[PDB]
């Protein structure tokens, strides 16, 4: 096999892929992985059986840094996972980890701000931030969608979205969604004094649309806008990152679409790959999670894709799934954001899960505080500061975040009647 | 109950919880400093207290992420310390909003930003109890 | 349940999905169709199980039409499998089919010139398009790479087109590679008589890096341009293919990365659907199969989506596939293009299959002739007419293409050189 | 006949035409709705004669989809009327009525905002707008003209408007005329505290001036401009409206020249056709009547087009002249506006027949009011709103507008001199 | 005559530490210099556009460092922004992200980024109004030996 090198040491400036794939039977897995390796040639280096499962092996592949064009997350996955799922030698295949060499990681801009430059443009300091996805989805009016962002806003919410379907319908056109929700917007800062601010959706048919959407947002002074950079594409996606960066915009970065790749353990690209060619690309934050019940997955998989996509130098540990350390040089890091079912008594976990680098999104809508939006989103920033004020206390927050949450509730007429 | 929409300012980290004691001060201070961070004082005056446009009208282009009064003026061992400064800040300046910060001395960047005092003179905001009517 | 309606009538102007869901265990199926289905809610209105398999059911949603940002496959795309293929209550759920109603499709630009526009501006009538990879795939230089473009097409062959992977590297740049490919295009032209062309790739990291690539094959005169639409994204494909309409340009789709989400049969993305999407998006060609030993999966399930994305009025057929009857209201269709393992005497069996309206694409970059690329090229041009000729004589290609070929051998030392 | 077909059931794509023709003598109608209409061929499919008439039938023709250019009312006209009205075979022809495809309609933008969008942008809920005409017609210099339309908003009116006539002369350009209402228009909006507008003539003779003055429109930030369609035809009217959808102005519509089309019962096109190509190109108001001594016009003629130009979907209904169900899929409605002598004790009648979804104008410039302009706008204002007052409280306005109207005059010094 | 100050010498700082401090404190460091009585502070000689610090970040905070700083004491203040960059065109933006802020004054590298780009960029500011601070970088690799080299006087006149 001219394409498996065991005794190959990987450069310091090569792309390695981590597959973990099934052979079919009677295909050796030296043979499957010197398929999916095949100067310019594509070797695989490593092989590992996988323990637990029957027939499963982790193949490492090393791709020379001049197979690649300068800052094309397109050309990376053409390259890397452009026609392999699809070979009859293999009864599944799955990509599992990458390694971007910082020679590559040099090449590209990144996210438009990061985590560092986002905490200082919006003067927060110490907590997570907190956003809702306005509700109903859809049918709503732009007026009636304003009300609610200012609704919401008003109650302490540092941020509120659009849906993710939400581009541009004949119930609301963008433009009048836009102006209504910069209206509610600074009516929201005027009242509480605090920056606030709200994804509008970019994501659009044609790229001049949607660079005309965010020229929009530029032009009415609002902080941040959403793209759906899975669906929209990485190109597009780059082009809009590059624009944030160019005027001072931030950019949220929904993954829709994620499970169609991401969701079977056999087959496809796991999401830490999609994070990475995220922050790769461009996105200030990145839906990283959904806390339906409590945060899904496992917790060690997910810390390990939320220091990758947080981190600067993350070493290799497949106990979370790093299977190659990551050296970031210096690129601006991307703030995962958790969404879902947030409820009151479970914010202590995911405060102790992320940690102040992230945003816990109430995807639901809230809603269900009897009294209104603004008293419901009032209760949610009380509970999210009670909390991170206990953990900075020293207080150990999955044995006490019932207790704190009781204790903030005995001085809150607000949470009091979201905790029942 | 309702949201009130008047006088009701707020000045982002733990502004939402009842206004801190000496002792819950001194313990957000050692948390500061036991992650190896140094923590400063800030204040301002009602005037520079809450964020404004007043320089967007000299601007063109764009105005995205500006806002005026993010800054406000500096006024560092341990808790105890900071709690003295505190002090003295208030006799100095009693009509001044003081917020502790926390800057990373490797990264220096800034980590930490929480009021620690309202000025009893201003009543541009609410109290745990009076925020719903 | 409020989202299960078995009395519903579909609307002349929904858009319908076919789900083929297999639900958990104790999930009853209709209470999995209702959560896929939740005035704008998506409702199930059928469900049928699958005979054959265990727990397998077709579920048939019904989506408003004012639910869809007009002509944005990227909003269709958001909206239908958004967020559907991460429920817990599904096993597994794969998109088989799409419905999309004249209403929507007239909104939409669609392929910017389609099949008839391209075989009048080519001049080519009465057979298939033929077309060559060059290969090595990568490492050869702009000069090498265009020598070897007139060496192919000179021999007879009406396309050549870059590697997948082949868009700007340090071994070649984009723009030397578009001006040797130029220069010989134009030379092959000149010396054979007939117009020629190369499918130039055009996918770039940004939108404004694509259209530039778009711009310059546009100042060059040459004919056609090549995009990879399932990684560059379906916005920025739309914006290429709204460019080429506007400027003349043919444009070749390639579906990089499609197995990651038309492979397994249990998960993803039917491709029928991926290509509906294309021809709506925009493209005049689109890689339709693989012809590894012999054209690959199902023949009537190749076939369905060949005249789905061929023809202007497809009839409901299960057994091909088709899940709904897709009126295109005279939207241009895309030409399949059918690459891989393309060799001489498989041509009569794949001319039978596609007909005169598909490119046959040899991948394998054929070099199997031993004189040269040239003769091997003329070689696979004149097995090509002698079938077509064969198969207008009222010929059965099936049952006579080995004595087709013989005969066209016996005159052709091209083709002697390559029946051996 | 080829083209007379009365065994064909139209299509759900076919745009269909009602003609009221009367052939010459000794042809049979069967031969002229054959001519009327004469894959792409036009054809009569029905054919009812006019019950009390003599020689007179509705011709009914389908066309096909394929016709025409999608989101043009240019070509539309061109196709459906551009050489029938000179056939020598037919005394004389009307066309009466157009039925729209849905997927026609798709491709069209419609009207830049619509009434809702209107409603939500101005704040102004549950009663009619108010609006006058600027008098004397023309002399008046562009500083008096913005005193007039100062003095008319201050009162209580909702929007004051340029004459017809008035696009730019010697003794009033349209750049002051544009500034000082502008500084007349913010006046009054400080004063009152309510948003003012005014209806700015942007129509003029090149498209490149009218863009010009929209321009100039759109950096003062007034909210409103005019467009007379039928004279500067439909080609500039639709660039217009695209212009306002792009940069959130409102657009008024005035039907200049439209009885020169629409009087003769025999000849020309219904006005309700008219109504339906300005509500395809675009237009938020549209002047739809006049109320010289009381409204004009058959009652019901009238409500049927208001209700076209307003309702989502229309079912058929002769009585009204509806001669086909128009289904509009969601297309943002046009105001109409009822202009001419609208006196106070009128306002009742005018307010039950239309409702809150019109704009009441008074063309004839107001002034009877012995005090002023302003008071005399005050008066009309609070008329209206003690009529919708009355109305709402379940008032029949048609027995009771004159104690309505003495009601409110009991308490309105204003109205107490506008009364007599 | 634009800044309004006559009859003294004018004050500059340099903002130190040299380099790792990031836009925000950048500018928290601009405004508490500034409002001391300082007219003037400045970008360290190698700070244009770093990872650590963006340069349309540190322009954005030192605006509103410069504004705040101006309000209270009621005297013009301004710093000297770096525009020096790789590309004329990229330097040009940055003075054209200067004049939108309406901040008063740039700098530039003359000896490192070349006369080709100085010239351009001081009829960019004649252009538009912008006061335009020179740093003589790499000058003592032509004018410090007395025997060889070109003298700063021929520098200074160039």
């Amino acid at each position: 096999l001219t394409y498996y090198t065991p005794d190959y040491q990987p450069k310091d400036t090569d792309i390695l892929a981590a597959f973990r794939m099934t052979p079919q039977p009677g295909v050796p897995p030296e043979e499957a992985g010197a398929a999916v390796a095949a100067r310019y040639k594509g070797r695989c280096y490593d092989i590992e059986p996988v323990p637990g499962e029957e027939n499963q092996y982790i193949a490492y592949i090393a791709y020379p840094l001049d197979l690649f064009e300068e800052g094309s997350v397109t050309n990376l996955f053409t390259s890397i996972v452009g026609n392999v799922f699809g070979f009859k030698a293999l009864r599944a295949l799955r990509l599992e980890d990458l390694r971007i060499p910082p020679a590559y990681v040099k090449t590209f801009q990144g996210p438009p701000h990061g985590i560092q430059v986002e905490r200082d443009k919006l003067n927060k300091y110490g907590r997570g931030l907190l956003g809702c996805t306005i509700k109903p989805k859809l049918g709503l009016s732009a007026k009636n969608y304003g009300r609610a962002v200012y609704e919401c806003l008003r109650g302490g919410l540092d941020f509120t979205k659009d849906d993710e379907n939400v581009n541009s319908q004949p119930f609301m056109r963008w433009r009048d969604r836009f102006l209504f929700v910069a209206e509610a917007i600074y009516k929201s800062q005027a009242e509480t004094g605090e920056i606030k601010g709200h994804y509008l959706n970019a994501t659009a048919a044609t790229a001049e649309e949607m660079l005309k959407r965010a020229e929009c947002a530029k032009d009415l002074g609002v902080p941040i806008i959403m793209h759906d950079y899975l669906t929209g594409g990485f190109t597009a996606n780059t082009s809009l990152a590059h624009y944030c960066r160019d005027n001072g915009l931030l950019l949220h970065i929904h993954r829709a679409m994620h499970a169609v790749i991401d969701r079977q353990r056999n087959h496809g690209i796991h999401f830490r790959v999609l994070a990475k060619a995220l922050r790769l690309s461009g996105g200030d934050h990145l839906h990283s999670g959904t806390v339906v019940g409590k945060l899904e997955g496992e917790r060690e998989v997910t810390l390990g894709f939320v220091d990758l996509m947080r981190d600067d130098y993350i070493e290799k540990d497949r106990s979370r799934g790093i299977y190659f350390t990551q050296d970031w040089v210096s690129l601006p890091g991307t703030m995962p954001v958790a969404s879902g079912g947030i409820h009151v008594w479970h914010m202590p976990a995911l405060v102790e899960i992320f940690g102040d680098d992230a945003c816990l999104q109430f995807g639901g809508g809230t809603l269900g505080h009897p009294w209104g939006n603004a008293p419901g989103a009032a209760a949610n920033r009380v509970a999210l500061e009670a909390c991170t004020q206990a953990r900075n206390e020293g207080r150990d927050l999955a044995r006490e975040g019932g207790d704190v949450i009781r204790a903030a509730c005995k001085w809150s007429p607000e949470l009091a009647a979201a905790c029942e | 109950q309702v949201w009130t929409p008047l006088n009701n300012k707020f000045f982002e980290t733990f502004s939402y919880l009842p206004p801190m004691t000496d002792a819950e001060i001194s313990r957000q201070v050692d948390y500061i400093v036991s992650n190896g961070w140094t923590p400063c004082l800030e204040f301002a005056g009602a005037e520079s207290a809450y964020t404004s446009n007043e320089n967007c009208v000299r601007m063109q282009n764009t105005t995205c992420l500006y806002y005026d009064n993010r800054y406000w003026t500096m006024w560092c061992t341990d808790g105890g310390q900071v709690l003295r400064e505190v002090q003295a800040c208030r006799r100095a300046f009693p009509d001044a909003y003081i917020r502790v910060v926390g800057f990373d001395p490797v990264r220096q960047v800034q980590v930490s930003g929480f009021l620690v005092n309202r000025p009893a003179s201003v009543r541009d905001y609410q109290g745990p109890s009076t925020r719903s009517v």
